[PDB]
């Protein structure tokens, strides 16, 4: 029980990183597409670092 | 069609009871004669037909 | 499954002396012993084979542990005058012969 | 068909296991409360001289006595044997049934024959069609009862045969020794119970050693000389006089009634029902039967009932198939939505599953076959090999679709032109290997016998819907899928 | 083995294919009788329901 | 108590313990009531929930065969439950009071009441008859249930006068041992405490006793009246629904 | 004597119940119960535990 209400975080860390990317491919203003991908492309290495 | 058909026998392993047991038998029997027919038709026959 | 018969034969002794003599003791000690969802007794003119059923979830080994410790502390309370003590069987009715 | 689909899986009757004929059948004697072993031997021995005489039997087995399987002195269990397949004439309905009324004739005797089976669930070997079991709470309270459930419950057509293991006239000689007379001459109710066992108790007293083997000594008194109860009394008992005194001058004789065998079901008397339901009533009736016949005998509140056997395993059944059903149907959507990568064309696959439930029902209906739950995996093979052919033409459809970029109808069209030479490859393939299990005749035929009337039954079913169905119904997916395109450019135009 | 033999049959009689004859009577024996290898790691029992 | 070392698998522990158990048997006691009896219990295992049971008219004994051949077995019949220990165990028996100044009087020793008594029940095996019509099973008034009939045995002689049990000594039902016991709150009560399975949910198995808690009450005569004082599912779903709230 | 020896048996339909043999203390209170207590003797009679 205790492991999870920890592990919580940890879990929403994953979803903040690649919120984290998206949001940076979002605001300049790229094409959404061509955004997401070359956003995925070039920091899919840092998360499983 | 391999990978679709296991989804029918993939379920049915899982059931409990003496009647599951004496289904999962036959249930993993079929797939693994349906792998090895897949492999031997992938690998034998395309080199005998060419 | 999990079925475990136990079989005692005590001579000439009559269906009712048995009863109160051989199948009550060993079924309270059966009883209370984890893991048994139902019994049923056979006891006749001289014989007493006991039927218990486990749950699914009771591995064979722990059940014959189970039954050579509760007949080995329900000695003391059987008859003295038993010829043999009682054997236990891992035998399933849905096991055949084989010849 | 999907309506039917449901009407049929209603309507067909259903099986849990089927009946085998390996060729051995085990039967049950029964004999009077007052027998004895001169007695059943004897009436052994004239049966084994009458169910030998019938040509399909070659061998008896037969074993009685006190031992951890038979129930009683009285109750003798036989196990018949028969010649092998290529040599007696008739199978095991008909056999039995000569058996049957073979015996019927033979005076003072009744034999229960039940067929064997090989797969066995329950713990007993069931003697009529059907058994149950009544709870109550003490022996003579269920035993002074016992008279109310045959002569009240025999009467309802719904129920008959109406039977219990338990039999309440067993004869038995009680002598009552007087406590005031036994300290008269020093004997205690010890050497009374002794000197009884040691008289007519067949004892084990002494024992004997040899070089390898242990043999024992057994000490046992003639009833030959007198004949009858007179033999009780010429037995002496010891004195502190020193003289011997007679059983007659310590201890009167009487004979009263006490049950040859005593069954227990958790910690509490019980009796064991067995009877056979008439084909014209099913075992609800005969439950709901069972239900008012106890609620009208106005029972001691102390008497419970229990059921095991095909209820159970319907109830398993039934509480199994809905989970089942679901968790398959949710695994092949998901599993052909990874293989498509679209959302209506998995249900436009999972819409073709239910025709070849209707030609496997409508086929067990018109063959008369049970419905085991082989046939139920015998149903899922069907579907199996019906949705196979389904992705067979519609990858064809999706990638001529992809290729050729040609409107969808043609697209079919020419996709069902190319595959249609495999699609009668496969049916032939299916015919033929559903052709041993039509005509299977020889042993375990019984376990193979419907498969093949069924599945060629769902086969043709199949193929006469899919040839003619399936492209226009995948025309109108398309379609609807355009009207969903159409749906989403709303769902993100006005929402 | 008569499935396998009118499979073979069939064949050769609709595709007038020798070579299409030949492949069926080998590689069928061959995968049926070939399939209990994988069934070793399973250590199950072939009976009445295999 | 033994503790040993972490590398010893429990039921190679188990094994041991009951060949030793079997080979120090001789050298046992001979007057031992039960033989010895082992348990895989740990102290760090706690009890799931516990159940006493109170009356207030009827007497302990009778209140203690009730419990234990009805109320303990069936709830201790469902999955759920490690051992039930019956704490203060009242069970019944027959007890004879002896009157040291009486029999003194008349100088009998109290080994002469033990062979009357030990003489007096014996339920041993009286065989069957075989003949060439009928056969009978032989069963005698041998055995003596309640405590009239062993009062009523004449255990000594003394100048023709018949002395029994009961004008020299007093017998009445009682308990087996008098110094067991338990008290529950003010008034006096019977405990018994339900061990845990491993690997067993415990909220179900709490919920369906719980579920059977009323039909042994209805079950139960009227002046008994069964409570339960402790339990843990109720912290348990305190942990797990305030980690839901918090999440 | 005063050892709550349990020494015969009861034996009933479905339960078993024992029987015990206790002496009285409340008529001698204090430690004047234990003399009270008679052994048989080879000439007959009782001899005090005196």
């Amino acid at each position: 029980l205790m492991a999870l209400t920890i592990a919580t975080g940890f879990v929403v860390d994953d979803a903040i990183v690649v919120i984290e990317n998206i949001s940076r491919y979002i605001e300049k203003g790229e094409k959404p597409l061509a955004a997401a991908l070359k956003g995925a492309g070039e920091i899919g290495f840092t998360i499983i670092s | 069609l391999t990978f679709s058909l296991i989804a029918v026998l993939i379920p049915l392993l899982f059931m409990g009871d003496i009647v599951g047991r004496l289904f999962r038998e036959f249930a993993i029997t079929l797939a693994v004669a349906i792998l090895i027919s897949a492999v031997v038709s992938l690998t034998l026959t395309p080199m005998m037909c060419a | 499954y999990p079925t475990i018969q136990v079989v005692t034969l005590y001579p000439g002794a009559s269906p009712d002396v048995m009863t109160s003599a051989v199948t009550a003791p060993l079924e309270r000690q059966f009883g209370q012993m984890s893991g048994l969802k139902q019994m049923s007794s056979q006891s006749s003119g001289g014989a007493s084979v006991i039927t218990l059923q486990f749950q699914l979830t009771l591995p064979l080994d722990v059940a014959e542990q189970e039954v050579q410790a509760a007949i080995n502390a329900a000695t003391n309370l059987l008859p003295s005058d038993l010829p043999n003590p009682p054997v236990y069987s891992k035998v399933n009715p849905a096991d055949p012969p084989i010849m | 068909t999907l309506l039917l689909s449901v009407l049929l899986w209603v309507f067909i009757p259903k099986g849990f296991f089927p009946v085998q004929d390996n060729g051995i059948i085990q039967g049950t004697l029964q004999a009077p409360q007052s027998s004895s072993f001169a007695n059943m031997a004897q009436r052994q021995r004239q049966v084994a001289d009458v169910i030998l005489q019938d040509p399909a039997v070659q061998s008896l087995t037969s074993f009685v006595g006190v031992d951890g399987t038979n129930p009683s002195l009285n109750s003798a269990r036989l196990q018949i044997n028969l010649k092998p397949l290529d040599e007696r004439d008739d199978r095991v309905q008909k056999v039995i049934a000569r058996l049957q009324t073979a015996v019927d004739k033979v005076p003072g005797v009744d034999l229960f024959l039940q067929p064997t089976q090989d797969l066995t669930i329950d713990t007993q070997v069931s003697r009529t069609q059907y058994q149950f079991t009544l709870q109550a709470t003490s022996l003579d309270a269920l035993s002074t009862w016992v008279p109310q459930l045959m002569e009240k419950l025999q009467q309802l057509p719904q129920l008959s045969d109406v039977s219990s293991d338990w039999q309440d006239k067993g004869l038995v000689a009680y002598v009552n020794v007087d406590r005031d007379s036994a300290s008269r001459l020093g004997i205690s109710m010890a050497d009374v119970d002794n000197a009884l066992y040691n008289a007519f108790g067949q004892r084990l007293i002494s024992t004997i050693y040899t070089q390898a083997n242990q043999y024992r000594v057994v000490l046992e008194h003639n009833t030959e000389n007198t004949p009858g109860l007179a033999a009780l009394d010429t037995i002496r008992l010891t004195s502190s006089d020193g003289g011997v005194v007679p059983l007659s001058s310590i201890a009167k004789i009487e004979q009263r009634f006490a049950p040859l065998s005593i069954n227990h079901l958790d910690q509490f008397p019980v009796t064991t029902i067995s009877f056979n339901v008439p084909d014209n009533y099913s075992l609800g009736d005969a439950v709901q039967a069972i239900m008012d016949t106890e609620k009208t005998l106005n029972l001691p509140v102390d008497i419970t009932t229990q059921f095991q056997g095909s209820t159970l395993a319907f109830q398993s059944a039934l509480g199994s198939t809905v989970w089942l059903i679901v968790a398959a149907v949710v695994a092949m959507y998901i599993v052909l939505g990874i293989l498509y990568e679209s959302f209506i064309h998995p249900i436009t696959i999972l819409s073709t599953l239910p025709t070849a439930g209707v030609g496997a029902l409508l086929a067990l209906l018109i063959a008369g076959s049970e419905l085991d739950v082989i046939a139920i995996i015998g149903i899922i093979l069907l579907i199996g090999i019906v949705k196979k052919n389904a992705i067979m033409m519609i990858d064809f459809a999706l990638a001529a679709e992809r290729e050729q970029g040609m409107s969808p109808r043609e697209a079919i069209y020419q996709a069902c032109l190319l595959r249609f030479r495999p699609i009668l490859m496969t049916t032939l393939a299916a015919l033929l290997g559903a052709l041993p299990l039509m005509l299977s005749t020889g042993v375990g035929a019984e376990l193979r016998r419907p498969l093949g009337i069924g599945m060629v039954g769902g086969l043709i079913v199949s193929q006469v819907l899919t040839l003619f169905t399936t492209p226009v119904i995948y025309l109108l997916f398309d379609r609807l899928a355009l009207w969903t395109k159409s749906r989403f450019a709303r769902h993100e135009e006005e929402a | 083995m008569m499935a396998i033999a009118l499979v073979v049959m069939i064949i050769y009689l609709f595709l007038r294919n020798i070579p299409a004859t030949i492949i069926p009577g080998v590689a069928v024996p061959l995968s049926l009788i070939g399939t209990f290898a994988v069934m070793v790691f399973l250590d199950f029992s072939i009976n009445n329901l295999t | 108590t033994l503790q040993f070392q972490l590398t010893l698998p429990l039921d190679v522990a188990e094994q041991e313990v009951q060949a030793a158990i079997n080979a120090a048997t001789n050298l046992l006691p001979s007057d031992l009531p039960n033989p010895p009896v082992y348990s895989k219990v740990n102290p760090a295992d706690p009890p799931i929930m516990t159940l006493a049971v109170t009356s207030t008219a009827m007497p302990m004994t009778q209140v203690e065969d009730m419990v234990e051949t009805r109320v303990a077995q069936k709830i201790s019949q469902i999955s759920g439950v490690g051992l039930v220990t019956l704490s203060g165990g009242q069970r019944p028996a027959v007890r004879v009071k002896l009157n040291a100044q009486a029999i003194a009087a008349l100088g009998l020793t109290s080994e002469t009441v033990r062979t009357a008594i030990t003489g007096a029940n014996v339920n041993s095996a009286k065989g069957s008859l075989d003949g060439p019509s009928r056969a009978v099973t032989l069963s005698a008034n041998d055995q003596m249930q309640s405590a009239e009939e062993y009062r009523q045995l004449i255990i000594a002689y003394q100048n023709g006068a018949p002395i029994r049990l009961g004008d020299v000594a007093t017998v009445e039902q009682g308990a087996e041992n008098s110094w067991l016991g338990a008290w529950a709150n003010k008034e006096q009560a019977i405990v018994m405490n339900v061990q845990r399975q491993p690997g067993a949910n415990i909220i179900s198995t709490a919920d369906s006793i719980r579920q059977m808690l009323p039909q042994l009450t209805e079950s139960l005569p009227k002046s008994v009246k069964v409570t339960v004082l402790s339990d843990r599912t109720t912290n348990i779903r305190a942990s797990v629904d305030d980690t839901q709230f918090e999440l």
